[PDB]
Formats: structure tokens, C-alpha cells, sequence
């Protein structure tokens, strides 16, 4: 059970990162933090969760110059050799 | 089936007579020849695929993978099925 003070702190701390990640990720983070029960939650915990989420998103970005066409072709065609079978095709 | 006693060709029914076209023979006996073909509709009814068992665990259910309508009800509470054609396990 999160009291109104901590909920207000969460809402204030979540509104300054709206431009730092995609909207769906922000919604998922907000929905996930509100479901924490059985643990006494702290402001430092919220800070760490938000910072780790932003850092984790930033660390996953693709790099310029990547030969993504060859990688996509190899990722699609490689499992094609592992396929071992109205009676649709 | 009848044949002409002289020419040997087959006789066809014309009116009350059977006439040989090659020799003109005729007779008072008439024999009817028909060709009958049978069509079977054992498996042509309309299928209704509700996951209800018929005998044992054999149910009628459409497989999402191959599309066969034969399934085995593996578990009733989860509605868990298994295709009998490709062994695919699914939920309906
Ligand atoms: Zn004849
Ligand atoms: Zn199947």
C-alpha cells in the first residue's frame, strides 16, 4: 500500500523524464511501480528504479553503420533450415 | 445385351423392335440396357467444430496449425487439445 505522499513523489519524479524514453515504456513503468505491494517502498528506491530504467533503455539502442539487412536476412533464413514439418500449407 | 444372329453386331432398340443397322434384322424380344453409377456421400456433411467429445477423448476441433478437425481432449478444465494429424497442442 503506497500512501498519497509517496504516490505524489512518484508522479512528480516521473514527469521530468517524459522526453527521455518512448511513451509505451513510460506507461509500463508507471503501471509496474504502482503494483509493488508487501514491501516498504522508499524515495531512493523510486530514484534507482527510474534511473536504471532510463539507463537500460539507452544501453539497448542500435548503432549507426550496422549492416542490418544482412543480419535480418540471416535471422530470417537460418531458422528456415530448422523447420521439420484442410491441411493448409 | 444382344447380337444379330447373322451379322453378329449388337442390336439396338427402336420402337418395339431391335434392329441391326448393318443387315436389317428384327426380332420380337426387347432387352433394356442401363448403366448405373453410384455416388457416395459418407463424408460430405457440414462440420460443426465444437470441442465436444464423441467417443472417449476424440473431439471435433479445428487445428490452428494444419487445419484438421480431429483432436484429443487432453484436459477439460484447461480446454487443452491435441491435433491427431500433426500433434500440435493448443487451447480452444
Ligand atoms: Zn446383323
Ligand atoms: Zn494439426
Amino acid at each position: 500500500m503506497i500512501d498519497e505522499k509517496l504516490k505524489g513523489y512518484i508522479d512528480k519524479r516521473l514527469n521530468e523524464i517524459k522526453d527521455k524514453i518512448p511513451d509505451k515504456l513510460h506507461e509500463d513503468l508507471r503501471a509496474a511501480i504502482m503494483d509493488i505491494n508487501g514491501v516498504e517502498l522508499t524515495e531512493e528506491d523510486i530514484d534507482r528504479i527510474i534511473d536504471l530504467t532510463i539507463r537500460e533503455y539507452q544501453q539497448s539502442l542500435i548503432e549507426p553503420g550496422e549492416a542490418i539487412g544482412v543480419v535480418t536476412a540471416q535471422s530470417v533464413g537460418e531458422p528456415g533450415t530448422q523447420m521439420t514439418l484442410l491441411n493448409v500449407t | 445385351m444382344r447380337f444379330c444372329p447373322k451379322c453378329g453386331s449388337f442390336l439396338k432398340v427402336k420402337g418395339n423392335k431391335m434392329v441391326c443397322s448393318k443387315c436389317g434384322y428384327s426380332d420380337h424380344d426387347v432387352e433394356k440396357v442401363i448403366l448405373k453409377e453410384n455416388v457416395a456421400h459418407e463424408n460430405d456433411k457440414t462440420i460443426i467444430a465444437d470441442g465436444e467429445t464423441i467417443e472417449g477423448r476424440v473431439a471435433i476441433s479445428l487445428c490452428p496449425r494444419c487445419g484438421s478437425v480431429r483432436a484429443i481432449l487432453l484436459n477439460k478444465k484447461k480446454r487443452l487439445y491435441r491435433c491427431m494429424t500433426c500433434n500440435f497442442v493448443y487451447n480452444i
